[PDB]
Parts: structure tokens; sequence; C-alpha cells
């Protein structure tokens, strides 16, 4: 929780 | 590269960092 | 780093960030040394005594940050692995004798103001900057201090730390020293202070040339018995006694 989250496109 | 180790908002712009001068006096 | 400051934007382009995809999390620091190629520590990627042995898809790097949790829209770019290699010789069952590692990335990376590769060292360069008594820099997101009450920064941080006798080095620690290994941070009697700290490992020293002016990565974040402690000092990469190896893997993998 402490890092904001990153666009979903590179966690495909 | 050939442009290797230049940073664009220093060494690009004729600008210096806060403390790269310490580095240069070190260097005797 | 311990005792250092905040970076100025755009003042370390080549800074990496190692992390992890789930959880979510800081693992190291690295550097860019070209559009696709990605220099680090190899106990950052492998360390079996902590069960420790990450493959590409664990991992994505980021590029040109200086927040160190945010999300760094139109600034920041995020990269897959291709392919990790670990220096074939990289001693992770003793004293992280050469550690050093190479990440290929999926696709090149757009240089940017905040984003452009470091260079490696030439025999030259290294013989006549890696001198006890000459400074050079690092930079990282790691801890500020040792201990701490949960202590991390905002953003990117920068200490300047001179090189140290290996001597010193080696009388420091019980760990065995190797050549591929150098010592930097200030004596206890020198009224400075300052270290890298956990989570900057990987990450690069860097020196710049007083001779072309360009900044050269002479070492990487490799370890220390704690943090900022009185009679120690961290210890480095020697990044130009491996440089053979790293054009090796570029000369066939790149
Ligand atoms: C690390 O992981 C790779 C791939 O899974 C494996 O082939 C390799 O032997 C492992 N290395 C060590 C030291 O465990
Ligand atoms: N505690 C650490 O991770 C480190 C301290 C000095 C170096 Cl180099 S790495
Ligand atoms: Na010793
Ligand atoms: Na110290």
């Amino acid at each position: 929780g402490d890092f904001e989250e990153i666009p979903e496109e590179y966690l495909q | 590269e050939a442009d290797c180790g230049l940073r664009p908002l220093f060494e690009k712009k004729s600008l210096e960092d806060k403390t790269e001068r310490e580095l240069l006096e070190s260097y005797i | 780093i311990v005792e250092g400051s905040d970076a100025e934007i755009g003042m370390s382009p080549w800074q990496v960030m190692l992390f992890r995809k789930s959880p979510q999390e800081l693992l190291c620091g690295a550097s860019l040394i070209s559009d696709r190629w990605v220099l680090t520590a190899a106990h950052c990627l492998l360390y079996p005594p902590w069960d420790k042995n990450f493959t590409e898809n664990d991992l994505l790097v980021r590029i040109g940050k200086h927040s160190r949790t945010r999300y760094e829209r139109n600034i920041e770019k995020i990269s897959m692995l291709e392919k990790i290699y670990i220096h074939p010789r990289y001693n992770w069952r003793e004293n992280l004798d050469r550690d050093i590692a190479l990440m290929k990335l999926k696709k090149p990376v757009a240089f940017s103001d905040y984003i452009h590769p470091v260079c490696l060292p030439d025999r030259e360069t290294a013989a006549s900057l890696l001198q006890a008594g000459y400074k050079g820099r690092v930079t990282g997101w790691g801890n500020l201090k040792e201990t701490w009450t949960a202590g991390q920064p905002s953003v990117l941080q920068v200490v300047n730390l001179p090189i140290v006798e290996r001597p010193v080095c080696k009388d420091s620690t019980r760990i065995r020293i190797t050549d591929n290994m150098f010592c930097a941070g200030y004596k206890p009697d020198e009224g400075k202070r300052g270290d890298a700290c956990e989570g900057d490992s990987g990450g690069p020293f860097v020196m710049k040339s007083p001779f072309n002016n360009r900044w050269y990565q002479m070492g990487i974040v490799s370890w220390g018995e704690g943090c900022d402690r009185d009679g120690k000092y961290g210890f480095y990469t020697h990044v130009f006694r491996l440089k053979k190896w790293i054009q090796k893997v570029i000369d066939q993998f790149g």
C-alpha cells in the first residue's frame, strides 16, 4: 500500500 | 552510447548540479 | 541513502528502480547503460540464502523516476524484462564477489530529459579516477537510516563519498575483500558522514570525468554491514574489472 498502483498494462 | 553520461538538464545545457563541484575538487 | 540530500530533477537520469510486481515494492536500484540494457547487482536477483531467485516475469524496471512511491505519469517509463544475465562467477556463497547482473529490456526505452544512459569506464578513466580520496556519487531510494520506526525517502537521495584506501577497507571487516570490490565512505575522524542503506543496492556509484565532463559508473552498490556506521564502509562492485563480461553479454545477446 506504500506505492501508488501502476497502470495495469504493465502487469499483463 | 556516443552521448552517454551527458545529462539533458545539466551538461547538455551547461548547467551544474548543486554538488558536482565537490567531486571535481576531490580529483587532485 | 543515509545523510544524503534530495536529488535535483534530472540529476541521475540513468537511475533505475527494480520493482517487484507482486507484492508491488522496491527491490533495488539499477542503472541505464543503453536503450535496452540495465545494470544492477547480482544479489538483487539471486541470493539463495534468502530464497531469492527472481525470474524475468517477477520484475519490472521503472526509469526516469524521482518520487519513490508515486506513479510519475508522463515522466517515468516502466519496462518489462526480456532476460536476466547473472555473472557466471558471482559468489553468493561467500562474499558477493562479482556482484553484477544485466537485464535486457523487452523494448527500447525512449530517452528524455529524465531518462539517459550513463557511461561505462574505459581502462584509463578507471585508472585515473579510482583513487583513494576521490569522490563518487551514490543515489537511491533506500532507507534513510539503519534503524527506524515505521525512515524512507519521498524522493531519490544522493550522497557523495570518497573512495577509501584498500587496506582500510580490508581492515574494517572480517569479510574477504577481492579485487572486484572497492569501498567508499568517510572515516570516523573526517567530520562528514553518509552511506548507502537497505534498498540502495544495485544502484550506481558514479564519477564525473574531469577530462571529458561525462558521468561514468565506476561501481554498483553491493554490500555493507549496517548503514553509516563509524569505522565501516560501503562496498561496491568494480565495474571496470567486470566490463569484459558486460561487453561479452551485450555483444552476444544485444
Ligand atoms: C535460479 O533459478 C533458475 C531458474 O529457475 C535456475 O535454473 C537456477 O539453477 C537457479 N539458481 C540457483 C543458484 O538456485
Ligand atoms: N546496508 C546496505 O544495504 C548497504 C550499506 C552500504 C552499501 Cl554499499 S549497501
Ligand atoms: Na579484515
Ligand atoms: Na561509515
